[PDB]
């Protein structure tokens, strides 16, 4: 191993022209890239056998190059709100190397093509204190961490008590919610949970911290809105 | 009486393509297969052989995923190699029995030889460019491939051979009498033996004082018969033309001028 | 597609395709991430084993089954499979929609309760009932649908939230999906 | 392209006038397969011809059979034309009945 692609997330305005790194260490000389729905069906959108070889496939606007065998950009001429979608790369090893079928694929890209950047939103980020019905009634306590009105979708969440990060007792929502299922480009919503001993909660010495990271516009991108640029960053809330 | 299949898959572009093809066994057209057909039609009520409906319709399949994975490879090889359209290539496989068989699988590209198929593998032909080797390192990869296409040539074509060989022994063994005329070309005047509608194809056409006679090529009719012409050059009388053929039961031809 | 399954339950996913393969194979994915190779069985073939998932393949009837034993919440993820139609490098993989596959917590000792909580610098908490129940979302009010607890443990708990700037009670909040009867209410 | 097709005409019987009969022209030795036949009656194509499925010799050569009924006479002149890369221009054999 392995193959890399950068970057994990993007949000972008329509008509922008995007370039997606793929990049292998693995020799193989055949590669490929799909676009992706999510939890949809994949499809190949370019093949390469190697250095010179950029093949299309059965499906758009994008093409591909291949000066050397480590790199295989992925180029976006234009982006229309039809290029949200996840962007996989692939691989497959060489013959008398390792078996052929199989492909090996990177992290992929989560692209998100929006009609205007000003419905770019980062997270708003609350942590609720666990009931003190449930700490008599199970002698657990359970936070319930908030994160909402953020747009787009990528986002990455995380517990933090006194320093460290934990993961026993957390309850992540597999996918954020829409604000308004109506609205197009509506705001996102995702709840977390950390359960603990309703003990470790009483203790007015621990600290708890839900930590929401948030990719969106970066320094390159305009903004002229009177507001914080909605740009990469981490928004956290915390309790006591 | 050899079996040969014959394949013409031509490919102007990378959007147009068209295989064609058609089985002989010795100088009879037993199938005929047709890009606009799903299925390779038989022509004669023998050419199925021996083999079964089951067995019949296993090598139909065959023939079916055989054409259309061809034609995808070929395209794969031109993006891969890569070479220019049109390419047009050409296939002759098949086999002849005796008393040890013999197969044979030859591939041509642009009418000239660049590969057949030897032992268990696929081989260059000598005359054959530097990118040929390389698209046989590819096929060469495909394993099954490579036993489908021995079983076909060392045991399922001696098979079928033997079955056409006694399903239409009647009509390889049939006779067809000829019927001659004489005419008078253009002056070099040379007289001209037509011979024409006789079956099988071996023949014997020559003036008679034995002369220094010129025959032609032996030319197929629509019906399977074949034509012929003899022409010899004289000067401007007991000239006669002599046809000896299998049909004509010791009782050869003879036309006087 | 989508499978929901407990902890220690066998996993059984379904796959078919229609033209000839030299073989077949099922892949899965997880959310961020990229999809990750499982297992491969050829067309000569009718099971593969390796380690606690097993594949079978019907070339008659064009169909290949992926069988998980003793489903773990690692096991969450998305399956996908996909043919290969070729012994050689000229070879095309297809791959299908791919079937959502959660692995939810065995809960022996079910307590479901709904329990309130303020905000801290306003929320309902639908928790400790069993895997088998189902929430669903709400009409401008706010429901989470039954969580996904991640591996790297220790509390293991279901768990859906109810929030609402509105001051007009948990106790009618859940109501809209398949609660627990003797659900508890503080 | 690199082998020109050779051309035959020819008639299935003996030619007589107001009699019917099958015309033949055979092309065979050319490459590539692509090629234009026609069978001309006065200089005019003929309609319904038919013709064998296109095949090639040991030589990778293509060859092939157009035919088509005609009944001769005194008269009418039958000739094949044909149309290859190999030519700049169209080829034509006249049918000769006596030859
Ligand atoms: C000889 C037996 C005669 C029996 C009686 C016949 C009577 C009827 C005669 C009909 C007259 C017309 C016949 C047509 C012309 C002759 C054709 C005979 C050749 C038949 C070959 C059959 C090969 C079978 C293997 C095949 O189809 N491979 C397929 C699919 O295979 C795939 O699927 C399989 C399962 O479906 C396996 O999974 C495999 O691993 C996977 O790769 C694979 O795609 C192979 O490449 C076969 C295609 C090319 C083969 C010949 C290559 C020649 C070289 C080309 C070079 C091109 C260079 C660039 C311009
Ligand atoms: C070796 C190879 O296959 N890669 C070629 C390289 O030779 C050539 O310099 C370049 C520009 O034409 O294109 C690529
Ligand atoms: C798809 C395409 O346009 N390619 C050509 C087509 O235009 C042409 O009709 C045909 C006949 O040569 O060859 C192919
Ligand atoms: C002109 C031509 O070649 N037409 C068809 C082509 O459309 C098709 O893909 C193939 C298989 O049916 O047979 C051929
Ligand atoms: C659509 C279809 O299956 N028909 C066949 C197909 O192999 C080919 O791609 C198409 C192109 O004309 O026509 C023929
Ligand atoms: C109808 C209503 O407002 N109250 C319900 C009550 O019936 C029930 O005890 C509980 C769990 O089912 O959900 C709440
Ligand atoms: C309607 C309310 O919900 C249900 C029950 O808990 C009681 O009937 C209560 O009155």
């Amino acid at each position: 191993a392995d193959i890399y692609q950068t970057p994990r997330y993007l949000v972008i305005g329509t008509g922008k022209k995007i370039t997606l790194e793929c990049s292998q260490t693995m020799g193989h000389d055949k590669m490929y890239w799909y676009q992706q729905d999510p939890g949809m069906e994949l499809h190949l959108i370019h093949y390469s056998y190697g250095v010179n070889s950029t093949e299309k496939g059965d499906l758009s606007e994008s093409t591909v190059s291949r000066i050397r065998t480590e790199h295989f950009p992925l180029t976006l001429e234009s982006a229309r709100p039809s290029h949200t979608s996840q962007y996989l790369c692939a691989s497959s090893e060489n013959s008398g190397t390792g078996r052929i079928y199989e492909q090996y694929f990177g992290p992929g890209t989560r692209l998100t093509v929006t009609e205007d950047l000003k419905n770019v939103f980062p997270p708003e980020v609350a942590v609720f204190e666990p009931s003190e019905a449930e700490i008599s009634h199970t002698q657990k306590a359970t936070l319930v961490c908030l994160a909402t009105g953020f747009y787009p979708d990528h986002v990455e969440l995380s517990w933090w008590v006194n320093g460290k990060e934990v993961h026993s007792g957390v309850c992540t929502d597999p996918q954020p919610l829409k604000e308004q299922p109506a609205l197009n480009d509506s705001r996102y919503a995702l709840s977390s949970r950390l359960r603990v001993s309703a003990t470790f909660w009483q203790n007015p010495r621990n600290h708890f911290r839900c930590q929401v990271q948030f990719y969106g516009l970066s320094e390159n991108d305009e903004w002229t809105q009177d507001r914080a640029k909605p740009v990469t960053q981490i928004v956290s809330a915390e309790a006591w | 009486f050899p079996l040969r299949c014959l394949q013409i898959s031509s490919f102007a572009n990378s959007s147009w393509t068209r295989t064609d093809g058609l089985a002989w066994l010795g100088e009879l057209q037993t199938h005929s297969w047709s890009n606009d057909s799903d299925t390779v039609r038989s022509l004669k009520p023998w050419s199925q052989g021996t083999f079964s409906d089951q067995q019949w319709e296993t090598l139909q399949h065959i023939f079916r995923v055989y054409r259309s994975s061809f034609t995808r490879d070929v395209k794969e090889f031109a993006k891969m190699l890569r070479l220019s359209y049109p390419l047009e290539l050409q296939v002759s496989a098949g086999c002849e029995v005796h008393p040890a068989s013999n197969n044979f699988f030859h591939v041509a590209f642009q009418g000239k030889d660049i590969l057949s198929f030897q032992g268990t593998s696929w081989e260059p032909t000598q005359e054959a460019p530097l990118w040929v080797n390389l698209a046989i390192q590819v096929l060469n990869q495909d394993k099954w491939t490579r036993e489908t296409v021995q079983w076909l040539l060392n045991g399922t074509c001696p098979q079928f051979v033997s079955g056409l060989l006694e399903s239409g022994k009647s009509e390889l063994k049939k006779q067809v009498k000829p019927k001659a005329w004489l005419s008078r070309g253009p002056s070099p005047l040379l007289l001209v033996c037509h011979v024409s509608g006789f079956y099988p194809k071996p023949v014997w056409v020559k003036w008679m004082r034995q002369q220094g006679t010129q025959p032609g090529d032996i030319l197929p009719n629509a019906d399977e018969t074949w034509y012929l012409r003899a022409t010899l050059d004289v000067v401007a009388a007991g000239l006669s033309c002599r046809v000896k053929h299998s049909s004509l039961e010791g009782q050869d031809i003879v036309l006087y001028w | 597609q989508a499978l929901s399954i407990q902890e220690g339950e066998n996993a059984t996913m379904n796959c078919s395709y229609k033209t000839s393969i030299n073989n077949l194979q099922w892949y899965r994915q997880n959310s961020g991430r990229g999809l990750v190779h499982l297992i491969l069985i050829r067309s000569n073939e009718r099971e593969k084993h390796s380690g606690r998932l097993r594949v079978t393949l019907d070339t008659s009837k064009k169909s290949s089954s992926l069988l998980i034993t003793a489903s773990r919440a690692a096991d969450t993820a998305s399956y996908f499979c996909a043919t290969y139609d070729r012994g050689s490098t000229l070879g095309r993989l297809y791959f299908g929609r791919g079937t959502q596959l959660t692995v939810w917590p065995d809960i022996q000792n079910p307590d479901p309760a709904v329990y309130q909580l303020r905000d801290s610098k306003s929320v309902c908490l639908f928790t400790d009932f069993d895997s088998q129940t189902n929430v669903s979302q709400s009409k401008d009010v706010y429901i989470t649908d039954k969580c996904v607890l991640d591996m790297r443990m220790d509390f293991k708990s279901n768990s859906a939230v109810a929030w609402s700037n509105k001051s007009d009670a948990c106790a009618n909040a859940f109501n809209n999906s398949i609660i627990p009867e003797d659900t508890f209410f503080p | 392209i690199q082998r020109t097709p050779k051309i035959q005409v020819y008639s299935r019987h003996p030619a007589e006038n107001g009699k019917s009969n099958f015309l033949n022209c055979y092309v065979s030795g050319f490459h590539p397969s692509d090629i234009e036949v026609d069978l001309l009656k006065n200089g005019e194509r003929i309609e319904k011809v038919e013709h064998s499925d296109l095949s090639f010799s040991k030589d990778w050569s293509f060859y092939l059979l157009y035919y088509t009924e005609f009944t001769p006479t005194e008269k009418d002149e039958y000739a094949c034309r044909v149309n290859h890369v190999t030519l700049s221009q169209p080829k034509i054999v006249k049918w000769d009945r006596d030859m």
